[PDB]
């Protein structure tokens, strides 16, 4: 807007708040807002320990006590009744173990996988945000939907340490702590093809467009528009997409 | 402990009753 | 310390000693043995189901360690100092945890 | 839990009558 | 919940609503007279709610 640049080719989203200031061409790339998260770092397997009991040291106390009373039953009418008594005592122990295992499994099955963005909007332990002074932050201000309004309210409530300056800091913020990002899905596709440790949770929130930034009121923008439409007709954009996004 | 403490208590009570019956 | 009503196991104990002594004072033996084994299995299964339900209800109610876990929780009541600090922020909070805590 | 007690004592009376008939 | 996914789960016409119920795990929400015509016509669907 100060005419210090006559063209902008870095990928900026086409929005209503910037159409009234500067001009854009046709979008050479389509876009969607999505959420980057780490993969769930759980599911401990039985390669060294497989967690057979619950309260394990006191389970070993139970095993030692039953082996001791089995030795006592071996060394000394009454034998049938005492063996039946310890038989249904072991049945009581088995019933308590079954009840505790069933409670643990029912608790483990009833969990939220935070797939949608509204599940991120509900909770506050999982901190979230976006790139500062970007199109995603500006879209969250003007969003009249109450879910994204709640997300922008939580972003503005703790604005000191949730708005990074670059997407490399986005990777450094996802890879530690419990942070999830809301940004452009092509960058998410690039960082998931480059690193197979992250997931894109949820679909595309809303569509946008990567255009060429031009100063307002130029026929240079129209010539750029016809050039981009002919180049996408020429198919070299698909070749550049297959060259750069792969690997 | 807790439930297992009562299990150990009733195990010791069954042992004392077995000792009393076995005489 | 079962959540079910007591003395039903006392009824089982007295009836079990009664059927044991009327077995002791006398093809029927395997029939009454299988019948008593099946009914004690029924009693053990019902006790196991009640213990599983009580343990699931206890493990569902996690201890409160965070504000949103307190907001989802409903039995423990909460509040603050009125007409001053830590109330006017809850008056005009649009975050859903603090909105449900203003609720 | 008293729902289980009613069918339990019905089946207990049934096995008592079965012992009485079979002997 | 509908408006957060407003470009993916919302139909454009009534023919899209009946086919999305039949194909995918989906329930439609519309005026009860057309649903009465569908339930008199088709037997595999029904009306839920007052």
């Amino acid at each position: 807007i100060d005419h210090k640049a006559d063209l902008a080719v870095a990928p900026l989203a086409i929005t209503y708040v910037r159409e009234k200031v500067i001009d854009f061409s046709k979008p050479f790339m389509t876009l969607g807002i999505s959420i980057l998260y780490r993969k769930p770092n759980g599911t401990n397997p039985g390669v060294f320990s497989f967690l057979n009991p619950l309260s394990p040291d006191i389970w070993m106390y139970v095993l030692l006590a039953y082996l001791g009373v089995s030795v006592v039953l071996f060394v000394i009418l009454s034998t049938r009744i005492v063996g039946g008594i310890w038989w249904f005592f072991t049945l009581i122990i088995i019933s308590s173990y079954t009840a505790n295992l069933a409670a643990f499994l029912t608790v483990e099955r009833m969990e939220s996988p935070i797939d949608s963005a509204d599940d991120l909007a509900k909770q506050t332990k999982i901190e979230y945000g976006a790139v500062e002074d970007g199109a995603t932050m500006t879209f969250f201000k003007k969003s009249k939907i109450s879910t994204y309004d709640k997300m922008w309210a939580f972003m503005s409530s703790r604005r000191q340490s949730v708005l990074v300056k670059s997407n490399e800091e986005g990777i450094q913020r996802v890879l530690t702590s419990d942070y999830a990002f809301l940004m452009e899905s092509t960058t998410i596709e690039f960082v998931t093809q480059r690193n197979c440790n992250l997931t894109q949770i949820g679909g595309l929130i809303d569509s946008k467009g990567y255009g060429v930034g031009t100063p307002m009121g130029s026929p240079y923008r129209d010539k750029i528009t016809i050039a981009i439409l002919q180049l996408q007709e020429e198919g070299k954009l698909h070749m550049m997409k297959e060259k750069w996004w792969r690997g | 402990v807790q439930n297992i403490g009562g299990i150990f208590i009733v195990l010791a009570a069954g042992l004392v009753l077995s000792v009393f019956v076995a005489v």
